């Protein structure tokens, strides 16, 4: 299926983590394609700054055969 | 994709029909399958025994194999035959569609970096992807060895 | 008033020891305890004999430490409660030191001292931590302080003062996920007291055990166990994508989610909402909060699949807020984070390891009906309520398949039962009767199979009572209480039976009505439970119900059954609910005019 | 296409292509031949068979925008039935709806709504179009067609 | 069974039966005659197949528990045997080896480790097996059995 | 709650200190906590060895492992062999508190709804505990065994 | 993580013998500084709230970097600045005791420069209060085993610049 | 190590190591000279231990391939043998199976499966090691080495 490969820093603006609760934000992930709107939509949400969208798997323009 | 639907693909692009020369393509690719499925059921028959020949006719008795080397420790050569029964899988799922696009949506990406990443060493490791080409060619003969090799030798390349 | 969602049995920590916390780690890591939790418990416990002569000294001198325990405040100035509590908090001090050092953690001392410094009245904290020093100063005195555990009591002393120094510490905070989510607060003393979870965070340099322990406790947190053992866990591709450099611990939790495993574990047995249920457990470490939250899941089930589910779980916005990227969900429970009320019940059923066991969705039931009127149900909850068929004793089982919804009924409550008296008519209810189905053989038979609802075998004859009804001895009323009183009726209806299963399937067969309420479930219960079995078939026999309905002379038989008798008597329906529409027109069949 | 599908349920458990896979695999090269009739058939009549399509379902729903008396409409719906016609000619070319999903019946109804047209006229046509390649094909011809147009069906 | 994974991945979608697995369950539907032959095969021939692959088995392997001179481990190496060539029947009846798996092969390890059994020993007397069933049955039919017989062979 | 958090927990319920009779059920929990340990250790390392003789002593060649029985269809061996381990560990985790707490908050509430809902005999596990606790002594010695055997008592109490 | 052992016995494992005497002597060496550095790290423990104050007192307080538009204004900035210096002193502990700045290296300095510029943490600030918390360790657990702790900050800082 | 889990078991719960943990530090810390007079101990004697351990192997598993004929082969099962007492040595100098695991019991069943030596054989012959160790070691070292020993047989 074809895949984002996204980095993305998203930082927390309405929690103080004290110990355990911190575990990271700048994720570099590789995302599926029916998941990479929602995944942006959230880090949008959540506030993060995206610096690196590609797509890791799968060619542009595919009339089909993509998944 | 396979063979049929990068057909499909391109003649959704030109928008038109299959023409009959992409029609002798697709006839090729449907006259081919059933010696295909042979060979898929004669690797899905012996492929860990290929996995142990190539391991130790490529692999073994070199200084790669012992200390200070990168198929030392028990749990690196579990990595490096299950990175061989990967490729031996996905060669195998290439000669099933006809086309090495798995190889190159699955396989080739990201994993030249992951091998320079971890010091895996690329040039043994396209030693065995031909020494399993070779025991393939052996345990199957000319044909069906020639069409498995070609999407080996299209590994081969990824990895180079 | 409102149904019951279960009150589990719940066992909330104050503190740790040294050996439970040993335990804590080793059972959330799944396996025996090892080399260095080993000398853990085996260094303490052999520490153990200066621990326990230290809580030994302290209490032996315990009058004269808080005797001896800034401006010193006066005692009639202050008050006599200000002082009690003065005198009570100094000994409680003492008293937890030596529990502390019994218990070899400074736990209980850190829980219970750290959140203090504003509920002593904060103008008496420089009183305080002065008696408290001289408890210190005391209690190292009658202690040699050359090179012994004197160093271990100043030490505890001083986590003491230490706790005990700290200001206000913020409340934790599990903020609500939606409109319908509520958020709750929770206090630190709170989550420092509960079992300390691994947070099991996946880094692309770890080391590669380390990585195989956070793969195994994501089988832990979604499959419920350790798979990785079985063949089954032969997912090579996701485990070699998320080892290195990619494919992140949220992006395997999705590939553990949408495989066939989870699919055969938690959704092929399953119907959609236990599945749900379940799902939000495996993703989200946590139940279902409200009926909405329900909703949306289930509609995006229904329209995409559970796959969809699992996407919509691991892409939420609260699953980024827990457990972020690349660390694995765990439950959050009683001091993990701060609980819901709502949920209470089914998320303690959820958490624990025999979540799966249960096969009705227990969140969407106690969700949906508590916005609800009371159920028809036995007052004992439903598992009371037997099977409506000609015999047999056949009740739900709280253990086999548990389908239980507790429900509170009060004692004058009454339950709704469907009478074959209004319905149908006459001479078709006077079929089943026999009085007296004139002949005396027939009545016999028919007192059997009201007794026993499918006639017995010889063995089970009361044949003594045969020939005293045949004689005139005895009328019908005596030979069914006869029959009730017979060996067989008692093991057929009451060893092999919950006591109050078992006078509740007694009172159906002889008065052939389940019982209305807690007065008189209540009664019966106390009468079988004081006097017995023998006695509960004289009180039922010669209950008033019994001779309003049956007399003396007629054959006990069914008059009232609960709804669901009937819906199971009526499987294609009911018979005439509404004018049915045979047919009709709908518009597009129509429109095509 | 069915090779994909099997791949990738190959794929799934990690694993080669079960004792099933290769036996649908042979079914599929096998009935190539026919598959490769079918779609020959239906790139040659798909003139005829838009055409009496369009004149069936004109007769049978007449308050749609083909034919609201604008010649663009009406060329768009007949260009529209040539092209779902040659979506089921690549389903059956590649055993699997996965051409007409991936192409025509995924965003289908949000597309045909913002295009204002009713979906429920679309599914008329595409039944038209069904019936009449019932008319033209012979009878395992006609059930493998009947199957792709009945998934445009039900995407609507 | 096929059919079983057929109805489950329409499931898990929320979606009908598209008629490519239709096409599946009517191709598994036509070659149920031959499985039920297949089946019939087996339960006629297993006596033979359990002597004389317990026979090559000790032939190629003599340090097995199944021949140290206790009879109890040979007949339970034996009924081991006898089951798993059931299982394989089981496969070929479903179409699928969900049946084998479900049954032999999900917990094997650890069942055969528990029983302080080698698993590789176990393994080559599934060859051993293997060539019994290579030998007594028609080409096609050795085929579909073999490749279940392999299926055991992974899992070991 | 091991047995420190019980006692300390009856102290403060009453509110007192630490008792001399609760100091001398203290001091014998913590002098024989090293013939405790040295039994965990062990247990530790021959896990397996136990399970597998267990089956082979209690569970094996009866028709349970035959077909129709509840050890057929491997898996469900697996799942037996999984259960017979996690009742040794946890047995285990209760020798190493000196309390129960472990076993009636994580093994046995939960696990007779469990089996009885997945149709496990009862009495064969009941039986195959009771073979864990005389291989454990065996393997061991009398003290260790009855000191552990108590809590794999107490498992078999909640079944 | 990999600690001081750890890496002994990795390189004589990847050399394919047993420790030498080089080896064994520099296990000497860590196993004769464990009990410095257990106690070490029993202070750092019970006084990490006092040493993440001093540390922040003396180098980020009083500087316009907790000015208005600061990094550390808006007060949970602030308190995210907090968690990070007590979570970069806990790593140092384990660093520490561990013998090994391995670990900072796995779960600190990995993408932690990354992640601060994207965040728009300035880098310097934090680099001068880790050297900050350097001195703090230093006078209050001595020349020796401040030193000691130092070399652990120092590799914070360096993975830092 | 030891060293590093208790690091581990302090993180991932975000404390610091507890007073009890840094016991065991500082105690582990006082078992070392006893742990490299073992490691000097196993480090001195190895080629004896993997001689007679060769020994009592042949003598009680002769159907192995190291006794097939191969010195090749025979000199490689002694390097095997003399490369696992070196990682229990190793283990010992670092309180735990850690090294042990990481080197030589994570992928030992797939790997000596890929090498197709009997992993009932390796195990016999960790056995008659584990046995010569009992022989040249004081009964404190006896326990503190053959517990890795039986870390052995459970990953075989
Ligand atoms: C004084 C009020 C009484 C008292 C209280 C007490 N409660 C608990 C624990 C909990 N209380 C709640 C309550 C709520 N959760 C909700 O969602 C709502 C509505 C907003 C309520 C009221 C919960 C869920 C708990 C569990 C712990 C948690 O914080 O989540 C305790 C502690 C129990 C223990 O022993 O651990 C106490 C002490 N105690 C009294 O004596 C007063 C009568
Ligand atoms: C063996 C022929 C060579 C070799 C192998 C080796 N590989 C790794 C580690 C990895 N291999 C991969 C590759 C893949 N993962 C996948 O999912 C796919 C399938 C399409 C591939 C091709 C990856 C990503 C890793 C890292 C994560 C993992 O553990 O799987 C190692 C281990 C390196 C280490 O230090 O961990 C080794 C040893 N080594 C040789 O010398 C051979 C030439
Ligand atoms: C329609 C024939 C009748 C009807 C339906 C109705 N149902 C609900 C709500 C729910 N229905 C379910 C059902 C299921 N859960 C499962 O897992 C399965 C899959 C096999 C089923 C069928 C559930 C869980 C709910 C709650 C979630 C939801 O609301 O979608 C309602 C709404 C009730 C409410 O209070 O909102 C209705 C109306 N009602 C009738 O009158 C018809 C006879
Ligand atoms: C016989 C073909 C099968 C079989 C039967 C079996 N039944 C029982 C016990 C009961 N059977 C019933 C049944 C009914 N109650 C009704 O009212 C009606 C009509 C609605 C029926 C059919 C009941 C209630 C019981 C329990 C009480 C009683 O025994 O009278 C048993 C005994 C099981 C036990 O443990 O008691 C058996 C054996 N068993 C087979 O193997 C056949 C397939
Ligand atoms: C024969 C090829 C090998 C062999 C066999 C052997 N088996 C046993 C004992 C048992 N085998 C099983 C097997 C199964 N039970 C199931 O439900 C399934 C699924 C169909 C299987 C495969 C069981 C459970 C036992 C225990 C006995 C029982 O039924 O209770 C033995 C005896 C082992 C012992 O210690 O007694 C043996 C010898 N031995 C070989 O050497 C061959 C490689
Ligand atoms: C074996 C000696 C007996 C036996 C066991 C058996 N158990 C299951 C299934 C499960 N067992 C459990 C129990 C637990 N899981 C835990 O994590 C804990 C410890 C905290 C316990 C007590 C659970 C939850 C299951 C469910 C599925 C699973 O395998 O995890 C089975 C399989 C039952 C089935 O039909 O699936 C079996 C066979 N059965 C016997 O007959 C023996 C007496
Ligand atoms: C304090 C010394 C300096 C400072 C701090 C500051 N940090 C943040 C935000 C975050 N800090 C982290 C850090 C970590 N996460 C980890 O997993 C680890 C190990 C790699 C570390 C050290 C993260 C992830 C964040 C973002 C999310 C969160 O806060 O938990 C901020 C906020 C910046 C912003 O909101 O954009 C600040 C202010 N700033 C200074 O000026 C000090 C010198
Ligand atoms: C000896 C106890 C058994 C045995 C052994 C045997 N081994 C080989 C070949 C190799 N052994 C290894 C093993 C390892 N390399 C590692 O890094 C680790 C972790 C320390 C281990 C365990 C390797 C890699 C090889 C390959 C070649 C080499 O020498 O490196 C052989 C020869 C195999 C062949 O025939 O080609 C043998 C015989 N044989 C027995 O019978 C004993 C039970
Ligand atoms: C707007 C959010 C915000 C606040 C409130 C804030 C607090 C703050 N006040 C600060 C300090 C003080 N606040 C106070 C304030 C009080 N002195 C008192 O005893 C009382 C009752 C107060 C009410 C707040 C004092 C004396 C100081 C001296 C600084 C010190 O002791 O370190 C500083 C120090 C740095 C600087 O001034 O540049 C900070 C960071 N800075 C912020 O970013
Ligand atoms: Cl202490």
């Amino acid at each position: 299926m074809r895949m984002f490969r996204v980095t993305a820093c998203v930082p927390s603006q309405t929690r103080i983590r004290t110990q355990r609760e911190l575990q990271n934000t700048y994720f570099t992930k590789l995302v599926p394609y029916d998941n990479w709107f929602k995944e942006q939509q959230r880090i949008q949400k959540m506030g993060g700054t995206i610096v690196k969208v590609e797509l890791a798997t799968g060619r542009r323009g595919a009339n089909t055969g993509l998944a | 994709q396979d063979a049929i639907t990068t057909l499909i693909n391109t003649s959704d692009a030109q928008g038109k029909y299959l023409d009959d020369s992409s029609l002798d393509t697709l006839q090729e690719y449907f006259r081919s399958g059933d010696l295909r499925a042979k060979a898929a059921m004669t690797i899905s028959a012996n492929a860990s025994t290929i996995v142990t020949k190539t391991v130790a006719k490529s692999l073994l008795y070199t200084d790669i194999t012992g200390p200070g080397g990168n198929m030392y420790t028990c749990r690196r050569y579990a990595a490096c035959i299950r990175d061989m029964d990967f490729f031996l899988r996905y060669g195998t799922y290439a000669m099933l569609a006809g086309d090495a696009s798995i190889l190159d949506e699955r396989v080739l990406n990201g994993l030249k970096e992951t091998y320079n990443s971890l010091g895996v060493p690329v040039g043994a490791t396209i030693r065995a992807v031909q020494a399993m080409k070779e025991v393939v060619n052996d345990m199957l003969g000319a044909e069906a060895g020639k069409e498995v090799g070609y999407y080996f030798d299209h590994i081969c390349s990824g990895l180079s | 008033d409102r149904t019951n969602g279960g009150s589990p049995v719940v066992h909330p920590q104050q503190y740790h020891t040294v050996p439970t916390a040993v335990i804590n780690g080793a059972h959330q890591r799944d396996r025996y305890p090892n080399h260095s939790e080993m000398q853990t418990l085996s260094t303490f416990l052999r520490t153990g004999l200066q621990r326990l002569e230290i809580a030994q000294t302290l209490a032996q001198h315990a009058n004269e430490i808080v005797a001896a325990g800034f401006q010193a405040i006066n005692i009639a100035d202050y008050g006599a409660v200000r002082m009690k509590r003065s005198m009570r908090d100094l000994g409680w001090f003492l008293r937890y030191i030596t529990y502390a050092v019994v218990a070899g953690d400074t736990s209980i001392i850190t829980v219970n001292t750290r959140g203090l410094r504003g509920i002593i009245p904060e103008d008496v904290t420089v009183a305080t931590t002065v008696a408290l020093q001289e408890m210190q100063w005391k209690s190292l005195s009658f202690f040699p302080v050359d090179s012994a555990a004197a160093a271990l009591v100043r030490r505890y002393f001083d986590v003491l003062i230490a706790d005990y120094q700290v200001e206000k510490p913020s409340d934790r905070y599990r903020t609500g996920v939606s409109k319908h989510d509520q958020g709750l607060s929770f206090p630190e003393s709170y989550e420092d007291s509960g079992c300390a979870i691994p947070r099991w965070v996946m880094k692309p340099t770890l080391p590669d055990s380390e990585k195989d322990a956070v793969i195994r406790a994501a089988y832990r947190q979604v499959f419920e166990r350790d798979i990785s053992g079985l063949g089954t866990a032969e997912l090579t591709q996701p485990i070699s994508q998320l080892k290195g450099e990619d494919g992140s611990m949220e992006l395997f939790i999705r590939q553990l989610g949408k495989s066939r495993l989870y699919r055969q574990l938690f959704y092929e047995p399953y119907m959609i909402s236990r599945s749900i249920e379940l799902a939000c457990r495996h993703f989200l470490g946590r139940g279902l909060s409200c009926m909405e939250e329900f909703q949306r899941y289930f509609e995006l089930v229904a329209d995409q699949g559970f796959s969809a589910l699992v996407d919509a779980l691991v892409s939420s916005q609260e699953y980024a807020d827990y457990f972020g990227a690349e660390t694995v969900p765990y439950i959050r429970g009683l001091g993990i984070e701060a609980q819901a009320c709502r949920n209470w019940g089914p998320q303690l059923d959820l958490f624990k390891y025999s979540a799966p066991a249960r096969k009705v969705p227990q969140f969407v039931t106690a969700f949906a009906s508590y916005r609800q009127p009371l159920p028809n149900q036995h007052p004992y909850g439903m598992g009371n309520d037997p099977l409506e068929t000609q015999f047999g004793a056949i009740f739900p089982h709280e253990t086999t398949n548990p389908a239980a919804q507790p429900v509170h009924f009060s004692e004058d409550s009454r339950r709704i039962l469907v009478g074959h008296a209004h319905r149908k008519s006459h001479a078709e209810i006077s079929q089943q009767i026999f009085s007296l189905q004139h002949s005396v053989e027939s009545v016999i038979l028919a007192a059997y199979r009201q007794v026993f609802g499918c006639e017995v075998l010889g063995s089970q004859r009361h044949q003594a009572a045969e020939t005293q009804l045949k004689g005139g001895l005895i009328t019908v009323r005596e030979f069914v209480r006869q029959l009730a009183k017979s060996r067989s009726f008692r093991q057929a209806y009451w060893e092999n039976l919950y006591m109050t299963k078992a006078a509740e399937i007694i009172h159906r067969r002889l008065l052939g009505r389940p019982t209305y309420g807690r007065r008189e479930t209540s009664k019966y219960y106390d009468i079988c439970g004081r006097q017995g079995f023998y006695a509960l078939v004289d009180a039922l026999i010669d209950s008033d119900d019994y001779r309003t309905a049956f007399g003396e002379n007629t054959v006990p038989y069914e008059r009232y059954v609960t709804p669901r008798g009937l819906a199971l008597r009526s499987p294609k329906g009911p018979v005439a609910i509404s004018k049915l529409r045979d047919n009709p027109h709908t518009v597009g069949e129509y429109m095509m005019r | 296409s069915l090779v994909t599908e099997l791949i990738l349920s190959a794929d799934s458990e990690a694993r080669y292509p079960a004792p099933k896979e290769l036996r649908i695999f042979q079914d599929f090269v096998k009935t190539g031949e026919q598959r490769v009739r079918i779609a020959k058939a239906l790139a040659a009549n798909e003139e005829r068979i838009v055409q009496n399509g369009s004149q069936k379902f004109w007769e049978r729903c007449p308050n749609t925008p083909s034919n609201s008396g604008v010649d663009r409409k009406t060329a768009s719906c007949q260009r529209d039935q040539g092209w779902y016609v040659r979506l089921i000619a690549y389903s059956i070319l590649a055993g699997s709806e996965r051409p007409l999903e991936d192409i025509g019946t995924v965003g289908i109804k949000e597309m045909y709504n913002n295009l204002e047209i009713p979906i429920r006229n679309i599914a008329e046509c595409m039944r038209c179009l069904k019936e009449e390649a019932m008319a033209v094909l012979s009878d395992e011809d006609a059930q493998e067609v009947a199957a792709y147009f009945d998934l445009i069906i039900q995407s609507l």
